[PDB]
């Protein structure tokens, strides 16, 4: 239940929720983990026309589509990677390398930043496509965001984020090839790489992690679940330890298993 | 598996961007299926012949390039060129030839205007289906524009009238977006919409609407957005046969009044959304409240709140008895 406190290193995952079947095959969604009420925020992904993200107070609210409000965006979005932080969204801007972040109390777009040198826009996405180049994250050390850079060869770069003044704090290239990833994910400042398998590489598991602590990588096997064989978004929870997927139009949730912390 | 030895090639994906280059190297293998020549310098004297023989490539992607027109020289069966953010001024049907299989074409953010769009230049594009053609120069809507369209967006441009015939025998277009330009009540033609039979989403947001539009299609219509224009009042017949009409939106309107029975043939209307309207409450709305208390479970109505009189102002309609 502490946001900031470090659960330990990913040892297991397993399937925990299945809440609903979306309309859209992909899309993301989540909660804001330095909230303290159950709101949840959803964002259906609609080529060329991504503009809205729907907030629900409730589970069964949201199972049954019925929203508390809807937002509509300043600027259209580039794929799954959204997340929300402290009553603040943050996006990829459609056809940029910017994250804008966008005040839910005011419904003012309250900063925007460069990601210096990240591919964009189908350039570097999660294997599926989707201009998913560009992905946020929240964990117990902050904000993330994981990308890719042509310095980099396209492996994935990460970097953390100041969350009011949008500058980067740090930089840090892994070794994995950004497009062969279904998706990723952060904990404690370690970058979770997902394989997974598509409808249309038959391993679906955790392969590979980065330790921005120590700089340091190496390759693992966590079996992921995959029920459903179209991973479009996984977006880590610090405050619950879970993971928000939505896979194949099915919106579902994971549990966690962890052993001892690393550095 | 040669590779430009400016660019990074992996699997038929050519990584040619942000690479200050003016020209497009030598080197390209004939296996490309992803051209990413974005955030270069590169202009229409530096697409070299040879390009056009790339038959495998199917995406383009060379915005934010220094193109004063359209690209020449493309791989023949290319299916989606991105074009945004170049000085693009002009289309030929030669260009638009030499590219028959093309699906996808973004324009934005050139300088595209309808006279300068070649009569006759999409004569031979019969598989474009995306046109995006956002943040350009033009006036009105380009005559000629192929039967095939499915979805168009002149939004952010300065169309001022439009003509019956540009959108005649438009028979698949479904999504047509109009936001943010320099229309009237007066610049739509008589019936301009009418014949549009596929047409599923019509978007006039952010235009200088006065009222509602009249002889839309009904056939196939299911969203229409009105928002953020100043439109006084509603015609009688402004929603006549929209019967597969599911979202309609007029929020951000000047609307003191509905007249009763506008929304009689509106047998689907799942969401309607009438907020920030400045809604009178007198005798003429009292069809308003039964209309509302008789309203289908399924139907989601909101935004409708009385602003004048001032004894009742901002009180729900739906409750008030006089
Ligand atoms: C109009 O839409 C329908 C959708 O069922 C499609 O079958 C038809 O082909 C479209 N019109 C044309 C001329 O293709
Ligand atoms: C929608 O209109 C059709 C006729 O086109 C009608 O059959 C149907 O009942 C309407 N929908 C509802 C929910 O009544
Ligand atoms: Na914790
Ligand atoms: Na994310
Ligand atoms: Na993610």
């Amino acid at each position: 239940g502490d946001p900031r406190e470090c659960p330990g290193l990913l040892k297991g995952v397993y399937q925990s929720e299945h809440l609903f079947e979306s309309d859209h095959q992909s899309g993301a969604w989540c909660k804001d983990p330095l909230q303290a009420s159950d709101k949840i925020y959803y964002m259906p992904w609609t080529p060329y026309r991504t503009d809205t993200l729907t907030e629900y107070s409730s589970k069964d609210d949201f199972i049954a589509g019925r929203p508390t409000t809807t937002y509509k965006l300043p600027h259209r979005v580039d794929g799954t990677g959204f997340v929300v932080y402290d009553g603040a969204l943050f996006f990829n801007k459609e056809r940029t390398r910017n994250i804008v972040k966008f005040d839910l109390r005011t419904r003012i777009k309250s900063g925007e930043a460069i990601i210096a040198n990240a591919n964009y826009h189908d350039t570097s996405p999660y294997r599926w496509g989707g201009k998913s180049d560009i992905d946020l994250a929240v964990d117990e050390n902050g904000l993330w965001v994981i990308y890719a850079t042509e310095q980099n060869n396209g492996k994935i770069v990460i970097s953390q984020l100041n969350p009011y003044t949008l500058r980067i704090e740090g930089t840090w290239d892994t070794a994995y090839d950004k497009r062969s990833a279904s998706n990723a994910f952060m904990i404690c400042g370690i970058l979770y790489v997902v394989k997974s398998v598509y409808e249309d590489a038959t391993g679906n598991k955790i392969d590979y992690i980065y330790n921005t602590d120590q700089s340091k990588d190496s390759l693992v096997d966590v079996p992921f679940p995959n029920s459903y064989q179209y991973i479009a978004a996984v977006d880590y929870n610090p405050r619950d330890n879970l993971l928000y997927v939505w896979n194949n139009y099915h919106v579902v949730k994971y549990s966690l298993d962890f052993g001892p912390a690393a550095a | 598996k040669s590779c430009p030895s400016v660019c990074r090639c992996d699997a038929g994906f050519i990584y040619c961007n942000d690479r200050f280059l003016t020209s497009i190297p030598t080197g390209i293998p004939e296996d490309a299926t992803t051209l990413y020549l974005q955030n270069n310098q590169i202009n229409n004297a530096g697409i070299p012949s040879d390009l056009k023989n790339l038959l495998k490539v199917e995406r383009i992607y060379l915005y934010h390039n220094s193109l004063d027109e359209f690209p020449t020289n493309l791989p023949k069966y290319v299916k989606e060129l991105h074009l945004q953010e170049n000085n693009i001024r002009t289309i030929t049907y030669d260009s638009l030839s030499k590219i028959p299989y093309l699906e996808e074409l973004h324009l934005d953010d050139n300088s595209v205007s309808a006279v300068s769009i070649e009569e006759g230049a999409f004569r031979d594009s019969n598989y474009l289906r995306l046109l995006f053609l956002s943040r350009n120069h033009l006036s009105t809507i380009p005559w000629g524009l192929p039967r095939t369209i499915e979805e168009l967006r002149l939004d952010d441009n300065r169309i001022s009238t439009i003509s019956s015939p540009s959108l005649q025998g438009l028979t698949s277009l479904k999504r047509l977006v109009l936001d943010g330009n320099l229309l009237n009540n007066h610049g739509l033609g008589d019936k301009v919409f009418f014949n549009l039979v596929n047409l599923t989403e019509l978007s006039l947001v952010r235009n200088s609407l006065t009222a509602a539009p009249v002889n839309l299609p009904g056939t196939n219509l299911r969203k229409l957005y009105l928002q953020d224009n100043h439109i006084n009042r509603v015609p009688p017949n402004a929603f006549s046969y929209l019967r597969q009409l599911y979202r309609l939106d007029m929020s951000n309107n000047n609307l003191s009044n509905l007249p009763q029975g506008i929304f009689d043939d509106l047998d689907n209307i799942t969401q309607l959304i009438l907020r920030n309207n400045p809604w009178y409450c007198g005798c003429k709305m009292k069809w308003v409240r039964d209309w509302l208390q008789s309203l289908p479970v399924k139907v989601n109505v909101r935004g409708l709140m009385c602003q004048a009189p001032e004894k009742v102002r901002g009180m729900a309609i739906k409750d008030l008895n006089a």
